[PDB]
């Protein structure tokens, strides 16, 4: 129930990879296969689950599982 | 030198079967798909029951990543679409990509989503809408997924025209076949309308049936106790190919498509159908594209909604057409087992009609106790009925009061 | 003997102009008809702006009863259709309506009364749509109303092709009369999805520009600064008829329908577009429909839709077909000051394509300060440019992840 | 501001009728011009107008403009 196996798990499921495929230095385009709407609808389906809006000029940043991780850890709003 | 186009491929799912055989089987066993509805709450419905897809999984076609991003019926028409293409054993290359095309409609689209999505507007605005809300609602996306996973390059359309599409998307694919813009066409229709929109909406319009207590018994075509139509779920697939082009690849041939009629009615819907002009003057057009006398048609599957004024206007179209040879021709209206799938009515039909020249057999018409007195025709009622020297099926897709839509099959 | 197509009736509601002259006229001038948008509240939407039908006013034409049972989009293809048939003179009988249809599609269709349904079933349950919910917003009624007020029987469908709706549309109402089936069609398309879902839906995409500071400067096709494209609203209706019945009844002729192209871009639209591979492919059938070469082509009517893939994708398919008489053939986006009509969009862009064969004067492609460093070509930027010996145009539909359409306008 | 004409005021402008047409024997499908969803609608607006629940087996019963009246009025519930 921690907020990065939380994250890891939306990723996953967004994305369609087995969890042991979302390390942390993994990309959502290059590594996990995901197109642009692809990242669009993650950033949503993340500020979904933990109720915390993001902007679009910071959520284009976050591009990574560990660019993911350190943005709602580092909030909670 | 005008070229022929024939069926080499089928694919459906359906009410009462996830395959094209275990469909037709079903059908001519009598077997209803109609249930009662239990994926959303139907209290304040006045309609609680549909022709459903039971047992859907299309796990190992469609990824649950790109599942999120189609709407039902889109699932429906890709598993449909791929069910047609494996079994005309085509193989896509990269000299026969731009000849291979589709013609996919539907008469609603995606409107689960549709739902989904506006509800995600009016709780918390824009922002919740997903941005993949157009490309898993709009119609032409069953034919969008198909051209991509199998790198069709060809022409592709969608025609929506309500009820009329499956018979409106296959005959415009065997048009552009025959014009020579296409070899190979994908052609189909898709619907899943059993939603609270799509419920809701033919229920504000009274069109619907209200035989809660017996849903299996409410689709009664020209009975005198029908009371309006019942929604189906499903899609229907054909591969529709030149002639030519079949032969020589060494192709699964089921029958040839020789003629298409269209017409309008030009009454609005409330107006009196009455003598269905527009329904005669589709199969007239039909029959003249084939060249071919009404005579030689041995089976008509009919439109036959279960409707009190649809299927009175039929009937007397098919008396205008057949006149003579009316009481001898067989009609039938596979609604009375599947409920009446809209967009996808006409692309189900055309395979079960085609299926008919192939086991020679006639599908029923269920739960037509007693029709009506101004009738005689034999609409092959309660049980199949097995024929021989069948040659010519007529498939038939109606408006009465709008677009009309007529199919010739003839066999080999 | 293979019939041939000519245009003998123009109808059109724009941004610019609620007819076909004053639309044209505001175009040659390169005035935009993008402003901002107040029938819905745009503070929670990332664009606020969109092309608008002003001073819409249908009263004499469709009267305050039938309008609530009428989307707006719905309202804006009658309107284009009643122009358009009032402006072919055509005399309707009883022997001649069977073989007068339409071809009239949307690529969105009823968006504003498909909210306000489900929002009344949201609030109410579905005792509160509307019976009118389903007639009211389906792609097919404009086809559906235009064929009962003039009495068609004729063929009578609708395609739904996204932003190829227009485009397919009036190629198939060609196809439908050279194929002997009709000798005269109205065909073309309507859109009016400037709703809280429709701009909610395509800004949900992140495909629409954000200049809201500048919404006339936000469409700028080819240009460094652009950011996606802008909605618009309106309507585009042709009268397609065969050229023998057209001379016989002595008809007013702008052009005549040569060429129509069809194709499949086969990658989804997150895909890089690249090489344009489809639009070309689209634009090659076309050529080979004609039977001419590119470099007979005076003027391109581009896609253009300001988006930054997909006009660097537009111009390669550009450069491949035309090759050495690419620096010099005129290709313009009109979309410019229009923006998108979606599927209505090559169905006035058809009307400016045929327009520029009889007034022989080429709209600009306004807001194009400095275009990409990869072209050359000339877009007729700023300002129109008169022309002379001007004989073929090319109107373009293009999906860049998707279907593509072409249609080629000669001269008398 | 009166039941009787509130009614009447919903009809005419449901079926597009001047108010002078709106006579109280004025049948809705013979007199006025309206199909069956029209009348289907025109119960709706009533209910709308009156926030009152009227039965599909009661409306199938109110076809002319005094049968109309007589039912709001001797309801408001």
């Amino acid at each position: 129930s921690t907020i990065e196996e939380r994250v890891k798990k939306i990723i996953g499921e967004q994305l369609g990879v087995k969890q042991e495929e979302v390390t942390n230095n993994a990309s959502f385009v290059e590594d996990l296969g995901a197109d642009s709407l692809d990242t669009v609808e993650l950033v949503m389906a993340l500020e979904e689950e933990f109720d915390t809006e993001i902007p679009d000029e910071e959520a284009e940043k976050i591009t990574t599982v560990q660019a993911a991780i350190d943005y709602i850890n580092g909030h909670q709003a | 030198s005008k070229r022929r186009v024939v069926v080499t491929g089928l694919g459906m799912l359906s009410p009462v079967g996830n395959t094209v055989e275990s469909t037709w089987k079903a059908l001519l066993a009598g077997q209803s798909g109609i249930s009662l509805i239990d994926h959303f709450d139907t209290s304040a419905y006045a309609t609680k029951f549909a022709g459903l897809v039971k047992d859907f999984n299309c796990e190992d076609i469609i990824s649950r990543k790109e599942q999120r991003k189609m709407d039902a019926f889109i699932q429906y028409g890709i598993v449909a679409g791929v069910q047609a293409m494996q079994d005309s054993g085509l193989e896509i290359t990269e000299e026969n990509a731009t000849r291979i095309g589709a013609a996919i409609g539907s008469g609603i689209g995606g409107l689960g989503l549709i739902e989904e999505n506006h509800t995600s507007l009016m709780n918390g605005g824009p922002r919740k809408i997903s941005p993949f809300f157009v490309p898993s609602t709009i119609v032409n996306m069953v034919a969008g997924h198909l051209t991509i996973m199998y790198g069709l390059r060809g022409p592709s359309i969608s025609i929506a025209t309500a009820c009329t599409s499956g018979v409106h998307n296959i005959g415009h694919a065997a048009r552009i076949i025959a014009y020579g813009d296409a070899d190979v066409m994908v052609a189909g229709g898709a619907e899943k309308a059993s939603t609270p929109l799509g419920v809701g909406g033919f229920g504000a319009a009274r069109a619907l049936s209200t035989r809660n207590d017996n849903p299996q018994a409410a689709s009664r075509p020209w009975d005198k106790e029908r009371d309006g139509f019942v929604l189906g779920d499903g899609a229907g697939m054909l591969v529709l190919e030149e002639y030519e082009h079949a032969k020589k690849r060494g192709a699964k041939i089921y029958a040839e498509l020789v003629g298409f009629g269209m017409s309008s009615d030009a009454y609005h819907m409330t107006s009196p159908p009455e003598n269905g002009a527009g329904a005669a003057l589709a199969m007239a057009n039909a029959l003249r594209d084939a060249g071919i006398e009404a005579s030689q048609i041995g089976y008509v599957n009919a439109h036959g909604t279960s409707t009190p004024a649809g299927d009175k206007a039929e009937a007397q179209a098919v008396k205008t057409i057949f006149g003579e040879a009316a009481s001898r021709v067989l009609v039938s209206s596979t609604k009375s087992m599947t409920g009446h799938l809209l967009g996808a009515a006409g692309a189900v039909e055309s395979i079960y009609s085609i299926l008919a020249l192939r086991d020679q057999a006639v599908p029923p018409t269920i739960n037509l106790d007693n029709p009506d007195e101004g009738c005689d025709l034999d609409f092959v009622p309660h049980e199949a009925r097995q024929v021989s020297g069948m040659e010519y099926t007529l498939c038939n897709s109606f408006g009465f009061g709008g677009t009309n839509g007529s199919l010739i099959f003839k066999k080999i």
